[PDB]
């Protein structure tokens, strides 16, 4: 019946307020939490209460927590347009950040704040009749995004066992890249979180930067441009959980349908249409575009891999017959290779609520949209890119002294890489 | 990671240190009485890094002014921004080191050091979250070198969790005709290799060459050299002073720039290089700025970048310019020069664009490089030292001031080791 | 008034998202003319149209909707059943007390809860009598709802 959202570090926090901006707009909630009869969504039945608690006033408060080891990013939330929406105890900040060092976010600095964060989550969990689990937002490359998330994921497994933990991860890019050591932090977080996450949706900063330049025509896309797009995709993924829809309703339906092997839990999300506000696309067109590598959240070639799962989540002006017709052409016309032991079944969901766009945002308002979730072998390409970068620096032990001096053992680097090697072999072997 | 505590030691330290304050105070919109008289909101956003908000609307530099020569005290206070410094923060002796390292590190300097540590303790307390320390000094003298490195060691032992960064000016026969300078420089480099996290190598040989060969300054003064230093210190600390992502704090910059703890000596650079008051002419483009970043003639340390490989590079562009232009020009410079960049350090060249340009310039570029070619700088000092130390010439001036000959041998060993280390990574392949 | 005729003809329309959007609209405005067409949409082919017609009929309140909503508590779709139960709770007609009590033994948690909430909203005297009888001769969840109602009512 309820989900808690945890936003860790700069990326996670900044994405969280872009997500929450869209959630409010989608469910007809004002920045103060009020949902008045003029702004109420209309068509009765609403399951947004999985993400928003209701105060005695009639104020809808996000079941969200924002954590950063420095105050800069959350101060913007506290002074922003949504200052009124969240309660002060939900927004947690330190003084000294993790300085793009995993060991600071996991050990030294992270250990100082872990206990408070847990009590702040406990305040939210205590307001849930039947808490399903957590949605964790963070970067791979920041010291807090990598280090503190893995430390928190570890502690949430102990403190909340039979509770799902689905991630939204900021995969690094050389374009928006504030650190050299991001490959180290990425391998370290993925190693320690692997046994604690149930599902992980990666967002490759290079893909969104490419999408903004190609589809939205932004010359040099900023964090503002990327985030409006991330939140559009993320909303389409989480829509199942906030709406009275049939496919991927609870966090368990999401795990059951999308993940057949436990370690191999990284679904690749695609989204169409991503149009700049500057021409109407049909169900056939938007379904077809899901199978185009250009429109993917993560850079990878699905024609080089095998699928284990394939879900299509449509929203807006989407007719059942048109969806069936579109799927039928994709089965007969495309070269979509599935693994032997799993059936070639496209799980389809349709929500007739029109797409909600960001006012003042770079995205145009479309009649229909689609978010495809594919569990493909091709995502091992994202791991390989990262693993090679890691190997280059690690062989000469460059920057390692920064980690060993911050409560970490050098062997945890070799142990981490070994887990990545196994993960890469697993994707290879599963795709025969 | 907010506040930065500044310490300036000796003649050079106080001269170059005062020019740094004069320049960044003007940038942050501060007059010599400490009142903010600017227009941009961005000028005061990260003001708490280098200034304390003493009293009302007034700003104070978090600066500690040290020298064993008391003459320096009046020079600073009678200067342009002399009235903004805390009167209690001036710690001055009545003697002088007479360009003896042993006099600043053990005798006269060690007497005054505790009084300085009292002042640094005072400033560290009115600090919400101290980032670290920044020392402005000369390696060629006695005070800045000996007392300055005693201070570094004393601060390192007191504040070990804090970053220790320096702006060390390298001696040159072209600038100073003092004979024992290689001893003072070698003995200081030995301290810096162990007790600093980041050292900006400001070579007086490169400063002279830029003025003589390019600026056409017939016989430059220290005022001409210090114009290059103040402009460099202004550009290298830009990230720390204005709101930004890349290398915002001392630790975040240290993480990106330092792969190995001993290889923390940076070759700074600036573009455009304008002579002191030479009427602003010809507006540079992003490609002209990017080209002047790599150009050996624009380096503040006397080393050819083409004689080594870059381990890490931090580029800072200032002013109103296209982000597409900077991204385009920094990508070409790396591909069309792949051979001069270490292959085993992915994405080692980090770019930054700050919309506030420096005084008198509509656009500028600052370069911070961790190039293996900086071994040329240390080799020059070692050669200079060896000629003298072989004969054990003028060693009595140091050993008489409570120093040992093994200290000279240890300094020489460490500096030769550092050069060998730079060579190993220059020859290192990804394979 | 001028737009009420439009959405009533969109409720008939071929396109399922258009039929859904017509039912969402007639609940947002809520005119007495929309009662009988929304009653027909309770028997729609699509569950997303049926559940929002049910939510619309509960908001408007018209007594003519009480009978089709009673039959809607037996709809194959869990969301349609929950929305029909809640609609009957909004209307508050005592004819719904016994069909809502039968919904207390539904396989879906939301439907059971929605039936419990609806009964509490009607809270007449026939509800009370049925709660008294269920508190003594009742089992599990259905017994808890009878016992909770009589303790929330001194
Ligand atoms: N798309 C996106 N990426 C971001 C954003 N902010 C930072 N990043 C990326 O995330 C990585 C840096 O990690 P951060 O999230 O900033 O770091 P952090 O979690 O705050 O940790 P510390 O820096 O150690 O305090 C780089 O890949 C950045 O480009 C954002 O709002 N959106
Ligand atoms: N660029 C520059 N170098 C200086 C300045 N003053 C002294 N030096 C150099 O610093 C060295 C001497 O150090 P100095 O500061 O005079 O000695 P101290 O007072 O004992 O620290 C020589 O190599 C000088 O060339 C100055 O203002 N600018
Ligand atoms: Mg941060």
């Amino acid at each position: 019946r309820e989900c808690i959202s945890i936003h860790v570090g700069q990326a996670g926090v900044q994405i969280g307020n872009a997500c929450w901006e869209l959630y409010c707009l989608e469910h007809g909630i004002q920045p103060d939490g009020q949902m008045p009869s003029d702004k109420t969504i209309g068509g009765g039945d609403d399951s947004f209460n999985t993400f928003f608690s209701e105060t005695g006033a009639g104020k809808h408060v996000p079941r969200a927590v924002f954590v950063d080891l420095e105050p800069t990013v959350i101060d913007e939330v506290r002074t922003g347009t949504y200052r009124q929406l969240f309660h002060p105890e939900q927004l947690i900040t330190g003084k000294e950040d993790a300085a793009n060092n995993y060991a600071r976010g996991h050990y030294t600095i992270g250990k100082e704040i872990i206990d408070l964060v847990l009590d702040r989550i406990r305040k939210l969990a205590d307001q849930c009749t039947g808490l399903q689990g957590f949605l964790v937002f963070h970067s791979f490359g920041g010291g807090t995004g990598s280090g503190f998330t893995s430390l928190l994921m570890e502690r949430l497994s102990v403190d909340y066992g039979k509770k799902s933990k689905l991630e939204f991860s900021i995969y690094p890019a050389p374009q928006v890249s504030t650190a050299v050591v991001e490959p180290y932090n990425s391998i370290l977080t993925t190693h320690t979180t692997l046994e604690h996450s149930d599902c992980a949706f990666m967002v490759d900063n290079e893909a969104i930067y490419d999408i903004c330049r190609r589809n939205l025509d932004i010359e040099r896309p900023t964090y503002t441009n990327l985030n409006r797009l991330i939140s559009q995709i993320v909303s389409s993924i989480t829509a199942s959980l906030r709406f009275d829809g049939a496919l991927n309703v609870d966090l368990t339906e999401f795990q059951t349908n999308l993940v057949p092997y436990p370690r191999i839990h990284f679904p690749l999300a695609t989204y169409a249409p991503v149009i700049s506000a500057e021409e109407q696309l049909s169900v056939a067109e938007i379904t077809n575009a899901c199978f185009e590598p250009a429109n993917q959240m993560v850079k990878c070639d699905p024609r080089h891999g095998k699928y284990m799962a394939c879900c299509l989540l449509y929203r807006g002006d989407v007719v059942p017959k048109d969806v069936n017709a579109a799927i039928a052409t994709i089965k007969t016309k495309r070269s979509i290779q599935f693994v032997d032991w799993c059936p070639t079944g496209f799980k389809v969901g349709i929500n007739y609520q029109p797409p909600t766009v960001v006012p003042g945002g770079d995205l145009a308002k479309v009649q229909r949209a689609v978010c495809m979730l594919s569990n493909t072998t091709a995502i091992a390409e994202a791991w390989a890119r990262l693993d090679h970068k890691f190997d280059l620096m690690y062989a000469k032990r460059a920057f390692v002294h920064w980690y060993v001096g911050e409560g970490m053992e050098e062997g945890e680097f070799s142990e981490a890489r070994e887990d990545m090697a196994a993960l890469e072999k697993d994707y290879e072997e599963v795709g025969v | 990671m907010r506040e930065i505590v500044h310490i300036q030691a000796g003649q050079c330290g106080n001269q170059i240190g005062a020019k740094f304050w004069e320049v960044i105070s003007d940038e942050h919109g501060i007059d010599p009485t400490g009142s903010y008289h600017g227009d941009s909101d961005l000028q005061l956003e990260r003001i708490n890094v280098y200034y304390n908000e003493a009293t009302g609307n007034k700003y104070v530099p978090r600066a500690i002014l040290v020298d064993l020569e008391p003459g320096t005290m009046d020079s600073v206070r009678s200067g342009p921004f002399g009235q903004i410094f805390r009167p209690d923060n001036f710690v001055f002796g009545q003697s002088g080191a007479g360009n003896n390292w042993a006099k600043g590190h053990y005798t006269e300097g060690a007497e005054l050091v505790d009084s300085v540590l009292d002042v640094v303790r005072k400033e560290s307390e009115s600090c919400d979250c101290l980032q670290g320390f920044q020392l402005t000094h000369s390696l060629g003298g006695g005070t800045g070198s000996g007392m300055g490195t005693l201070l570094i060691s004393k601060i390192r032992e007191e504040y070990p969790d804090r970053i220790m960064n320096t702006f060390s000016v390298m001696p040159s026969p072209k600038v100073s005709d003092t004979v024992v300078e290689p001893y003072n420089a070698t003995l200081s480099v030995h301290q810096l290799v162990e007790n600093t996290d980041e050292t900006y190598c400001i070579d007086n040989e490169a400063l002279y060459d830029i003025c003589f060969r390019t600026l056409k300054l017939t016989t430059p003064t220290y005022g001409d050299l210090n114009h290059l230093v103040s402009a460099t210190m202004s550009g290298v600390t830009t990230c720390l002073r204005f709101p930004g992502q890349l290398n915002a704090d001392l630790r975040k910059l240290a993480v990106n720039m330092v792969p190995f703890p001993r290889l923390h000596f940076f070759m700074p650079g600036f573009a455009p290089l304008t002579s002191r008051g030479s009427q602003q002419y010809r507006a540079l483009t992003v490609p002209e700025l990017t080209q002047q970043m790599f150009d050996s003639k624009n380096m503040m340390a006397a080393c050819d970048p083409r004689h080594g490989r870059y381990l890490t590079v931090a580029a800072i562009f200032r002013g109103r310019m296209s982000m597409k232009e900077v991204d385009e020009q920094m990508l070409n410079v790396q591909n069309k020069n792949s051979s001069y960049f270490v292959e085993w350090i992915p994405n080692n060249v980090k770019t930054a664009v700050c919309d506030i340009p420096p005084r008198g310039l509509k656009m500028s570029a600052t370069f911070i490089g961790n190039s293996t070619a900086i071994q040329e700088l240390f080799k020059r000092i070692s050669e200079q030292f060896t000629a003298m130390f072989r004969r054990k010439a003028f060693l009595h001036w140091y050993t008489g001031e409570g120093m040992d000959e093994m200290e000279f041998t240890e300094a020489e060993s460490n500096m030769n080791d550092l050069v060998s280390e730079y060579q190993q990574y220059q020859d290192a392949t990804a394979d | 008034p001028e737009k009420v005729e439009m959405y009533i003809k969109n409720l008939q329309d071929d396109s399922p998202p258009v039929r859904f959007n017509a039912a969402v609209a007639l609940g947002k405005i809520g005119d007495e003319r929309a009662v009988e067409p929304l009653i027909k949409a309770l028997k729609d082919e699509d569950w997303q149209v049926r559940k929002t017609a049910a939510y619309a009929l509960g908001k408007i309140g018209d007594e003519r909707a009480v009978e089709p909503l009673i039959k809607a508590l037996k709809d194959e779709d869990r969301y349609v059943r929950s929305r029909a139960a809640l609609a009957l709770g909004k209307i508050g007609d005592e004819r719904a007390v016994e069909p809502l009590i039968k919904a207390l033994k539904d396989e879906d948690e939301y439907v059971r809860l929605s039936a419990a909430s609806a009964l509490g909203k009607i809270g007449g005297e026939r509800v009370r009598a049925a709660m008294e009888k269920l508190a003594e001769t009742g089992t599990g969840f259905a017994r808890k709802v009878a016992v909770n109602y009589l303790e929330t009512h001194k």
